[PDB]
């Protein structure tokens, strides 16, 4: 699965629900410690709605389980991202992500 | 984002410069073994967390 | 009826016999003592010295001279024809067989002492000027003719397979250089084990950026892009950050 | 390391520039994916900072700009390029307020106020640009599928990119004006190449304002547009730039020119047709309306011609805006004089070396200097549309432009889908067959010529080959204009119609038939070498067995019926034409098949070959037998080959009043038809 | 009576051959004399006939068309 | 063997001859009708 | 004129008239210099291409007139003109070294003879003209195409015949 590290806390009340869309900072690099995603670089807020496969699992997943302003940081293993294909040009085969995410607002 | 480190350091061998260094720059306090610092979460030591 | 001829059509004719005859010895020379080791033999035709081929090879390198950029532009234009007429003609007589088979031949020795093992050592000093003087005069020879690089469209792995070897690297990087420049039809033939062993030769011998032309002159013929060049290019060098 | 410090490090900055150029390398030409991919290793901060950066060396300089440009700016920079040669102007209240001259008549002096080169109202239709925010978290699509959309093209900011590139510009401007001894980027050339590149590409594009467009050329020289640049001293890279601005704005002259014609004869119509209805009612007009337009205009001379009824005012607002066009192209300070006293300046300074630079420079003096014969020659291309019609335009517009993005690209199935797919979406767009001039003018038909030509040249896509064939098919099918121009490419389309398949659906010998078909004026002109190409391809059709026919498992046949019928038939239409025959066709027909025996197939050759009933009624005795048979079938070929022979023979037969006036030529080619084929044989069949 | 659209092509048409024609113009004097100036190493026109007989001595199988060369070649020929 | 060729043979190299007359001294004398003579193929060094 | 080898087209005819402009009233100084270049260059492209030129100048035809009718025939007269009008022009002024050097090249590897090939194309004009004859003997009255078409004939043949008496206005006996 994934597993979650609180870097920061957040309001612990809220949570994301059905319908609803997420607006986030993320910064992705691999497991060896390259950066390869950035959202601050473009200097734009990602929005995505939850429940669409608009996304990789592990990010979902991960962003489930986050509260209102708390910063974390979330691992995924190749099953849950990309698997053995990989992203051609980015991402190499069997590649396990490191993601440090923010959750800023939601809907 | 920002950094911020508090520890203990020796005088022979802990010499920071400005820009370029060791990984990826941005050498403080724990990037070397003449300095041992804490940050909050994560213990850092030869560049090591 | 006859017709007078030009004095540089008979003075490449008397080179060509002369370096025909030479090259056929030393061909003859080599075949000698294919597979009977042993301190004695006869590497040329009965035994001549071995500077005299390398004299040949320096002439002959010599002879093929591009001529000087700073000229003006009708001169240059009557050297470039006066020098595409050699090369046509050198290449018609059958020179370029004569080359080919002279490094075939010594291609299966792979170092000093071990051609020694079968020449003696007083004809091994001579083995690696040999090879680099003919990877030049071959590259010489191909340059900037369409006609004579066409040549090589089925004969790919040959020269791909030969990049390992660190004798003469240099010599085979400008050959393959040349050959893709003047004849982009066979950029149609490039699969992805000859990428791959350029990246390989990349990462082995450092780092040279005229490997990274050859990989740059790879993507494009005549005007049309060529993807799958492209798509492999990105695929095997970019992911792994090294 | 900091990356300033390969100011001293040669090596490492050799490689990163030509790990730049690599980087430019695969990404050129229509590579959407690639630059997708490439925009993690160098992202959106690292270009922006690297564009303002003073101490960078300057081919690594270079190197980064043109990375920008290749990444984000070429695809759509080429499309615009490419679609700015025709004006498509629709009737509109916008379109009806263009003037000339600035509405200011306060200054009635000689040059009047001419008004600034770019700056105000223009209703030429462009399709906008199309963009795709990248994003690497993104769920994986569909693997595998076929017929995908296109990439698009990576996003960036446009309007903080405009005003980043205009102060600049401006930067560079005001160092190169006192002359310092530390240019940035080590010389001058690297100072100002990439901005000049950049502010072209950007105002090429059609990003820049009215305000931004005035401080450019305010910086170009301060004095005639209300230190200068023009009058620096420069090596020839930064003359280049400089002639490709001077291009652009001298094409936006021409447009604005353009547009205000448009106007003027939108207005002029609307008045001259009203006038035209009250004076028939008050009381010639059975002429064409070309005629009418025609007459009611002939009034250049100065005379008051009676065979015009026009009365004063509408001559007089006709006389008014002609002189005004005139004294507008100075025919009877400004851009003119300046491009044309700076180009004459450098030429006389020194002695130019490098050839593009003298073709762009004589160019832009000879467009200077010729001001009516360029709006001349300009004309022909523009046209006017209903305004209800213009979202119809805008879509097929979006359609062309998209095959020729994949005319530059090297040949594949996702890319054959692509084509088929838009081929498909012009053919049904309404508009086709309502504006077939408007489409003529565009030159479609040559692009997809093109395709065919590259196609064609053991097919390895037997689909747009059909696919083409039947959209010139349909094209040729509109008007008498399409099928003219078609015409010259019969040679072409004969040379490649001998191919041996034929059952791959359409071919282009139906093109060449929709070309020539039922048009009197088109079959005289007809040349007899392509009718001996057609007799030589019967004849060895006639000749030899069928290849796919054999590769099926099929009884052996000494020739080819399958074969020659479609010869014959298009033999056929170039000999008859709306039911009566043209005599030179037919006996150059009669002629060249006379002499080559072997077309008329085993029944009519001399050498025991039997007659047309005993072949017939073989024939008929086969057909029988599913074992000699065995989709299709002998039989049938085989009576249907010489049925379209004897239609054919037939059709090539005398008129009747050629008889009757003993013309010496028709008696003899009765006379050879009549021994060609008896007539018991006919009454027995 | 008609679809302003036709109207508009047929007057465009139309006045493009009866009234830009008929206009006279006789700027190729004019353009040579100021090209001959070498006012303050060849001329510009000399660097014009240098450039054209470049393009033509170089070696080719065809020789393609050039719209500048005749342009130019038939503003001399006016002169 | 020797044969008679047309075309672009006609500019190749395997298409010179020298003549050699018998004499030594004064061997580049015009040639008289009659005279004796050696023709020998340039490229290959033969005498047909 | 040289580097188009024969093929007709807007170039040829652009450089012709610019040659007939700049030769206009028999310029010594321009023959001098073009008969200078010629004997250095000894290429023998340029009269080659001018022969090809020659052979493909068109006459009247009679199929092609009766096609018309039943609903062109000399299309090319304007290019024949110039190009006839250019070689007087080259001989203009009694030129002698410039008519022997067109009757015959001495230093190149091959020659060729001009004022033939006129010839061959007048006899050529001359048949096409008594064919047009023979067809309109039978009516009483011309129709106008049939007039326009003698006049542009009678055009070309009176530049033909002024070349040929340019050529031999020396004496030159050769």
């Amino acid at each position: 699965g994934v597993e979650i590290e609180t870097i920061s806390p957040g309001d612990g009340r809220t949570f994301p629900k059905k319908g609803q869309t997420c607006v986030v900072h993320y910064t992705g690099m691999l497991q060896n410690g390259k950066k390869f995603d950035s959202s601050r670089d473009r200097n734009k807020p990602f929005k995505f709605r939850i429940g669409k496969q608009e996304v990789i699992k592990g990010f979902e997943e991960g962003a489930a389980q986050m509260s209102l302003g708390q910063r974390a940081k979330l691992t995924c293993t190749p099953d849950v991202a990309y698997g053995a294909t990989g992203h051609p040009g980015v991402i190499p085969p069997n590649a396990t992500l490191i993601f440090d995410v923010e959750l800023l607002n939601l809907e | 984002a920002t950094h911020l480190r508090v520890g203990w350091a020796l005088t022979e061998g802990y010499s920071p410069y400005p820009g370029g260094g060791e990984g990826w720059g941005g050498n403080g306090v724990g990037d070397d073994l003449y300095s041992y610092g804490f940050d909050g979460l994560h213990l850092w030591t030869g560049h090591v967390p | 009826s006859l017709t007078r001829c030009q004095q540089e059509e008979s003075q490449a004719a008397r080179m060509i016999y002369s370096t025909a005859g030479l090259y056929n010895h030393f061909i003859k020379g080599l075949d000698s003592f294919s597979g009977k080791p042993r301190g004695s033999g006869a590497p040329a035709g009965t035994a001549l010295p071995l500077e005299g081929v390398i004299l040949s090879l320096q002439d002959l390198i010599g002879y093929f001279e591009p001529p000087s950029e700073e000229l003006q532009h009708e001169e240059k234009q009557s050297k470039l024809r006066s020098l595409r007429n050699r090369q046509s003609l050198f290449q018609e007589e059958g020179m370029l067989s004569l080359v080919l088979n002279c490094i075939d031949r010594l291609n299966v020795y792979t170092t000093a002492a071990h051609f020694a093992e079968f020449a003696g050592e007083e004809a091994a000093e001579s083995w690696k000027e040999i090879v680099n003087l003919l990877y030049e005069i071959l590259a010489s020879l191909i340059r900037g003719n369409r006609a004579n690089c066409a040549l090589f469209s089925n004969n790919l792995d040959w020269l791909v397979s030969k990049l390992d070897r660190l004798e003469a690297s240099s010599g085979i990087l400008e050959v393959l250089y040349c050959v893709l420049i003047e004849s982009p039809e066979v950029l149609n033939i490039i699969q992805e084990n000859h990428i791959k062993s350029i990246i390989s030769l990349l990462d082995k011998h450092g780092r040279n950026h005229k490997v990274l032309d050859v990989l740059c002159s790879l993507c494009v013929c005549n005007g049309v892009a060529v993807c799958s060049n492209q798509d492999l290019i990105t695929e095997n060098l970019l992911p792994g950050r090294e | 390391m900091d990356i300033l410090e390969l100011s001293e490090r040669l090596d490492l900055q050799q490689f990163h520039s030509h790990t730049l150029r690599l980087y430019r390398a695969v990404c050129a030409l229509g590579n959407n994916r690639v630059a997708h991919a490439l925009c993690s290793h160098v992202d959106q901060a690292q270009l922006l900072h690297a564009l303002e950066d003073a101490h960078l060396p300057g081919p690594l300089r270079a190197g980064y700009y043109d990375l920008l440009i290749s990444i984000h700016l070429e695809s759509a920079c080429r499309s615009r390029r490419s679609m700015l040669s025709e004006y498509i102007v629709p009737l509109t209240p916008e379109t009806r307020a263009i003037t000339l001259f600035p509405p200011g008549k306060r200054t009635e002096n000689g040059p009047r106020r001419h008004g600034l080169p770019g700056v105000g109202v223009t209703t030429s239709l462009r399709p906008p640009h199309h963009f795709s925010a990248p994003c690497f978290v993104a769920a994986l699509p569909a693997v595998g599928a076929a017929e995908a959309p296109a990439r698009l093209s990576p996003s960036i900011p446009l309007e903080a990119l405009r005003d980043k590139a205009l102060r600049m510009l401006g930067e560079a401007v005001r160092d190169g004006g006192q002359h310092a001894r530390d240019p940035v980027g080590g010389s001058v050339e690297f100072q100002f190449v990439p901005v000049l590149k950049l502010v072209s590409t950007l105002l090429v594009m059609g990003i820049f304002g009215d305000e931004d467009v005035k401080q450019i050329l305010k910086m170009i020289e301060p004095e005639v547009f209300t230190e200068g640049l023009l009058q620096m001293k420069l090596p020839e890279s930064v003359k280049l730039q400089m002639c490709n601005l001077l291009e652009y704005f001298c094409d936006q002259e021409l447009q604005h020119r353009v547009e205000s014609l448009a106007a003027f004869a939108e207005r002029y119509v609307d008045k001259l047709q009203a006038n035209q209805r009250d004076r028939y009612g008050i009381l010639e007009f059975r002429s064409p309306p070309q005629e009418q337009i025609n007459m009611l205009l002939h009034f250049k001379d100065g005379e008051d011609e009676e065979d015009c009824p026009l009365p004063d005012e509408i001559r007089q607002d006709l006389l008014e805006f002609h002189q005004d066009l005139l004294t507008h192209c100075g025919i009877q300070q400004s851009l003119q004089e300046l491009v044309s006293h700076t180009v004459v300046r450098w030429a006389q300074e020194d002695f130019v070396q490098s050839p593009e630079l003298v073709r762009a420079m004589f160019s832009l003096l000879h467009r200077q200097y010729d001001g009516l014969g360029e709006l001349l020659r300009a004309l022909p291309r523009a046209y006017t549309i209903s305004p209800s019609s213009v979202e119809d335009t805008m879509s097929l517009l979006e359609c062309l432009g998209q095959i020729r993005s994949l005319l530059i690209v090297q040949m594949g199935p996702q890319e054959e889908n692509l084509m088929i797919q838009s081929i498909g979406n012009i053919m049904n767009n309404k508009v086709f067959y309502q504006h077939p001039n408007l489409m003529r003018a565009l030159g479609m038909h040559e692009t997809v010529m093109e395709v065919m030509v590259n196609v064609l040249g053991e097919i390895r896509f037997p689909k747009m080959v059909t696919s083409c064939c039947r959209f010139l098919c349909y094209f040729c099918r509109i008007s008498r204009q399409n099928q003219r121009s078609m015409f010259d490419h019969l040679s072409y389309l004969l040379e490649n119609s001998g191919i041996g398949l034929g059952m791959q659906g359409s071919t282009p010998l139906d093109v060449a038939a929709a070309s020539v078909i039922d048009n009197n004026e088109l079959a005289l002109a007809l040349q007899e070498q392509d009718l001996e190409k057609v007799v030589s391809y019967l004849a060895g059709c006639g000749l030899q067995s069928c290849p796919m026919l054999l590769a099926k498992g099929y009884p052996d046949i000494g020739w080819n019926p399958c074969g020659g019928e479609r010869y014959l038939d298009f033999l056929r239409f170039a000999v008859f034409v709306n039911g009566e025959s043209v005599e030179e066709n037919a006996n150059v027909v009669v002629r060249l098949l006379i002499r080559k025996p072997e077309c008329f197939g085993p029944a009519l050759r001399g050498e025991g070959g039997s007659g047309l009933l005993a072949t017939i009624e073989e024939a008929i005795r086969i057909s029988e037998d599913p074992a000699r048979d065995g989709r299709v079938h002998l039989g049938h070929a085989i009576m249907s080959f010489y049925a379209a022979l004897i239609d054919l023979l037939g059709r090539c037969a005398p008129e009747m009043h050629l008889i009757q006036a003993g013309k010496g030529e028709a008696l003899r080619i009765r006379a050879i038809l009549r021994s060609l084929v008896p007539l018991d044989d006919l009454v027995g069949i | 009576n008609l679809p302003t659209h036709r109207a508009c092509n047929m007057f465009l048409e139309s006045y493009k051959a009866a009234w830009i024609l008929t206009e006279d113009h006789s700027f190729e004097d004019r353009m040579i004399d100021d090209l001959s100036k070498a006012g303050e190493k060849p001329d510009p026109l000399h660097q014009l006939v240098l450039h054209f007989s470049r393009t033509a001595l170089t070696e080719k199988s065809k020789l393609d068309e050039d719209y500048l060369y005749m342009a130019y070649a038939d503003i001399m020929a006016k002169s | 063997l020797v044969y008679y060729e047309g075309g672009s043979v006609c500019t190749h190299a395997r298409s010179l001859w020298r003549l050699e007359p018998l004499r030594i001294s004064w061997s580049g004398s015009h040639l008289r009708w009659g005279q004796p003579l050696r023709i020998r193929h340039v490229t290959t060094g033969r005498y047909l | 004129i040289s580097a188009c080898k024969g093929e007709t087209g807007a170039m040829v005819s652009s450089t012709l008239k610019l040659g007939i402009s700049i030769l206009n009233g028999g310029n010594a100084d321009v023959q001098q210099k073009m008969l200078d270049y010629l004997k250095d260059k000894k290429e023998v492209g340029f009269f080659q291409s001018i022969q090809a030129l020659m052979q493909t100048c068109s006459v009247l035809d009679l199929n092609a007139f009766e096609r018309q009718n039943k609903a062109k025939v000399m299309a090319d007269d304007e290019f024949t003109q110039d190009l006839f009008r250019f070689l007087q022009l080259l001989c203009e002024g009694h030129n002698n070294d410039f008519q022997n050097y067109l009757r015959t090249q001495t230093g190149n590897t091959t020659t060729i003879n001009i004022i033939i090939c006129t010839v061959d194309y007048l006899l050529r004009l001359q048949e096409s003209i008594s064919d047009f004859y023979w067809y309109y003997s039978g009516k009483d009255v011309i129709e106008e195409q049939g007039k326009r078409n003698f006049s542009k004939a009678m055009s070309v043949a009176k530049q033909v015949f002024n070349s040929l008496t340019e050529y031999i206005q020396g004496p030159c006996t050769g």
